[PDB]
């Protein structure tokens, strides 16, 4: 169903961004691996930092896994996560760290997590 | 995977590791000939800076312009870069703290200009859209003074001509063999003399022709020498860096062998095994 | 006798006992004996003798500089180049030039430019990561 002509242009068109970027820090793991991470391009380095940020937003708490962690858990609307994908990507979201991302709702939860660190 | 694709790997690796061994040994040699070229420099500059002091805070002090703090409303950087890469972290933390002074500058509302010794910051400024204004680059292991004549000429010509103020050089200091931390330092407005030449009160120079015309060539050819002296400098901190770094990509390299291998060995064994039981099992 | 340096800025070039010495100040020649006052001029390119004790004569040459000289010491720093109001306003020009167009020159350490290259093809396309299971 990840069809442009099923789920839309705006849909598909983030799922694909999300499927690059990931695919190209794929690419430059052996590198980084090797070399250290300082030897990147000033470009490779921001497609590194978003698509960590990325890996991270993709986490999400389920209200099944309430007893193996205690965090409450989240449901996200469709509209709610390409709204969050197509910002991150984009970089709007540049500035907060990683950490802000990892096992939240939507995008609006990840900005008020980065207050508390 | 596949046993002859994993052994295949195993032996880039091995090349890579053998490559970053022998750049390891190259960059340990010319950080030595480097930092003795550094310590070849010091007597022009202590005993140029000896003869300043005299003429500008003794007796009869006389009056210049790269002397007096004039109220600052545009700065001015020389900036001091790598050629080459493979030097680790070295060139963006220093770029990195000189973006953040920068910053601190303009929230001020005072314009900025940059000259760029290096390739490296010069592909980075024009990236981050810097206003470099003059440069030089490919000095490579033979940094000479007569190519730092150009820009620092560009400097010393926009401060006097009125334009600049307080302008700075941006560096890595040199103080381990495996610590170099990157520094801003002022080079005009002169900074202060920790010594007192009132001890000099009992002679005087006879000054041939004339001490005004005498003072501003001394403080010329005094820039000039602290800079050629960051330029030194950086390159025995790049020289270090980069050893520091390939022996951390020769350990890396290290034990990356040791997870393809057993990877390696897995798929060996379970080929031999793929293979024996197809045949005991074809013979019905 | 006295103590003589001959210092660039990038290197030294002398640093013996001499008796005398005779070097071209901008304001005309000029010779310096043993126990001679305290005096700073510019000395104009061309050569300066030096006569070690023991009567030794040598001659080197400069490129301009500045001479300083002190009771019982005297230096010359020596320029490394011609200096001069047309050379170093064409140098500056050139300095100038090179960064209003965006015109780089290449580094002569061809023995990094060989291990890069190297290393560079080395590594590239062996699909490590992914094949041992690293997660990182």
């Amino acid at each position: 169903q990840l069809d442009p002509l099923v789920v839309g242009q705006e849909h598909y068109d983030t799922a694909r961004g999300v499927q690059s970027i990931l695919q190209r820090y794929q690419e430059l793991k052996d590198i980084i691996a090797i070399l250290g991470m300082d030897e990147l391009s000033e470009e490779d380095k921001l497609v590194v930092a978003r698509a960590r940020k990325i890996q991270r937003f993709l986490s999400q708490p389920f209200f099944v896994a309430e007893v193996f962690t205690g965090s409450p858990g989240k449901y996200v609307s469709l509209k709610d996560t390409i709204r969050g994908f197509k910002g991150i990507m984009e970089g709007e979201y540049d500035h907060l760290p990683e950490q802000a991302f990892y096992m939240v709702g939507s995008i609006e939860e990840a900005v008020e997590k980065a207050k508390k660190l | 995977a596949g046993a002859k694709d994993i052994r295949s790997k195993i032996a880039s690796v091995q090349n890579t590791q053998k490559i970053t061994k022998a750049m390891e040994m190259v960059a340990a040699s010319k950080m030595r000939k480097s930092q003795d070229r550094m310590a070849a420099s010091r007597p022009y500059a202590e005993t140029m800076r000896k003869v300043i002091g005299h003429l500008a805070h003794g007796n009869l002090e006389y009056k210049h312009p790269y002397l007096e703090d004039r109220d600052v409303k545009r700065v001015g950087y020389l900036v001091v870069s790598t050629d080459r890469g493979l030097a680790g972290g070295l060139n963006i933390n220093l770029f990195k703290k000189l973006l953040a002074e920068m910053k601190t500058w303009t929230d001020k509302g005072v314009q900025a200009d940059l000259a760029m010794i290096g390739s490296k910051g010069v592909s980075f400024f024009n990236s981050v859209g810097g206003n470099v204004v003059a440069q030089v680059t490919g000095m490579g292991d033979n940094p000479s003074l007569s190519e730092l004549i150009g820009p620092v000429k560009v400097m010393l010509q926009a401060y006097d001509e009125g334009r600049l103020d307080k302008l700075y050089i941006v560096s890595n200091k040199f103080i381990n063999t495996m610590s170099q931390v990157p520094t801003i330092s002022q080079l005009l407005p002169l900074p202060a003399s920790d010594d007192d030449d009132l001890k000099h009160k009992s002679w005087d120079y006879l000054y041939e022709p004339d001490p005004k015309a005498l003072l501003d060539t001394l403080l010329r050819r005094y820039v000039e020498s602290q800079v050629y002296q960051g330029v030194v400098e950086n390159l025995a901190s790049e020289q270090a860096a980069r050893m520091v770094a390939m022996k951390a990509a020769t350990d890396n390299g290290g034990s990356l062998i040791k997870e393809l291998q057993l990877v390696y060995n897995k798929a060996r064994q379970a080929s031999i095994t793929q293979e024996l039981t197809e045949i005991v099992s074809g013979a019905a | 006798t006295y103590h003589l340096d001959v210092v660039s800025a990038e290197q030294q070039m002398f640093s013996g006992l001499v008796e005398k010495i005779q070097v071209t100040g901008s304001e005309g020649e000029l010779g310096i004996y043993p126990g001679h006052a305290p005096l700073l001029t510019a000395i104009k390119p061309g050569m300066i003798r030096i006569v070690k004790q023991h009567g030794h004569e040598e001659f080197i040459y400069l490129s301009g500089g500045i001479l300083e000289v002190q009771p019982g010491n005297v230096t010359v720093l020596a320029d490394t180049a011609i200096r001069g109001q047309d050379l170093d306003e064409a140098r500056a020009m050139e300095a100038k030039r090179k960064a209003e167009e965006h015109i780089s020159s290449s580094h002569g350490d061809v023995d990094y430019a060989q291990a890069s290259a190297e290393l560079a093809k080395a590594i590239a396309q062996l699909r490590v990561i992914e094949l041992t299971k690293k997660a990182m």
